[PDB]
């Protein structure tokens, strides 16, 4: 499991920091909310798609596990990649998904708890 | 779990102003996103104008470009299409379709991607 | 050989009175019987006025019985349905199904015992 | 080849004369631009029904060959029995086909010739 901090840290190393007019709070309550900061975390979904990664990333619309149908695979990048040991994937995805056009709003978690809340609390303390 | 409830409709001349009106029941937290699909005689199915409920985003077809508007509530968890300068092409019948998951964009108007449907709703034109 | 081409239709008034034109062409010596079949939305085609081209009796559904009369010309090859008393639930789209055979009168509103269609003309009830 | 005045007598026995108001005329002029006066006779059809009896009997409403889609079988009696060299089955059968309401007018041949015609020419002289 990622420490929150370290998490945070290795975000705004990959350049995910200020991206699509988000702090890094935003993306730390999202992943937390996502997968418990855990990148090796599935869960799978009525029409057969499963979330890989630790921003839970679908692999419907997103990556291409081979096993879901219609995969549009619209991050091209194979779902064993999110679902890797390292945030690197992860994070690769998760900025074009927020790049589509509606923002952070794609993710459930991020509407539901990220969204209009204190995220800066989450990377308060973090000395980053 | 979502069903979908099409209002409005009927007899239009050309020009004239009708509104549509879209209901959805049930789990209606999930919903994503809401856009009227038009089943012309001798045509498929084929998207309008999409929307995003949270954002409130609106996405047109070329042909509906300037004269569909397509507006929700947060609190009534409905989506109404108003329509202005109809033509003879328009007749058809409109289903708001409705999905449980995030589509992209471009795949707004993708009858496929959406997993929930309503009862057409028909739209004629003098 | 013949193919059914309707006429008429479109926006009407509740209680008001419309005219549905039928036409038969090509070999139509061999024209037995004409009916109206209604596809109403979410509904499956129904027989609404059978008729006979020669004797010319006239047979119809108990839902628009006494409101819908048929009649035919036999040098016009040309059947029409008035209507009146019109309702919501009238509104559908009338198709004007034909026949090369003599169909029995039980399954004169019958679909499958004919053989000739034309196309679904739209008929709307403010 | 049946007979003309003979099978006029022998359909007056039967019980058809003045059956729905139509003199022995019309049913031996029908029955003759039907078949020729030949009770074996059948002729194909585009759906796929075969006609049957002296009166040409359509399979797919009145008989039931079991080779035409759709089979009514109203008459309920095989097609074989009109195909016999008998004429009972095919007036029994016509008698049903005559009362469904629309009268004579079913069978092509009455209303091409048989219909508003001197149908008492075809039984006149046949001393019945």
């Amino acid at each position: 499991v990622f420490g929150r901090c370290e998490l945070a840290a290795a975000m705004k190393r990959h350049g995910l920091d200020n991206y699509r007019g988000y702090s890094l709070g935003n993306w730390v309550c999202a992943a937390k909310f996502e997968s418990n900061f855990n990148t090796q975390a599935t869960n799978r979904n009525t029409d057969g798609s499963t979330d890989y990664g630790i921003l839970q990333i679908n692999s419907r619309w997103w990556c291409n596990d081979g096993r879901t149908p219609g995969s549009r695979n619209l991050c091209n990048i194979p779902c064993s990649a999110l679902l890797s040991s390292d945030i690197t994937a992860s994070v690769n995805c998760a900025k074009k998904i927020v790049s589509d056009g509606n923002g952070m709003n794609a993710w459930v978690a991020w509407r539901n708890r990220c969204k209009g809340t204190d995220v800066q609390a989450w990377i308060r303390g973090c000395r980053l | 779990d979502v069903q979908l409830v099409e209002n409005g409709g009927g007899c239009v001349k050309a020009g004239g102003s009708l509104r549509l009106s879209c209901a959805a029941s049930g789990s209606t937290d999930s919903i994503e996103y809401m856009t009227w699909f038009r089943q012309a005689p001798g045509k498929a199915r084929e998207g309008v104008a999409a929307l995003y409920t949270h954002t409130g985003n609106t996405y047109y077809t070329d042909s509906v470009k300037g004269r569909f508007t397509i507006s929700q509530d947060k609190a009534k968890n409905m989506a109404y299409l108003r329509m202005d300068s109809v033509k003879s092409e328009d007749t058809a019948i409109y289903t708001c379709g409705a999905t449980r998951k995030a589509v992209p964009v471009r795949f707004a108007l993708d009858q496929s991607s959406y997993d929930y449907w309503g009862q057409g709703t028909q739209v004629m034109v003098s």
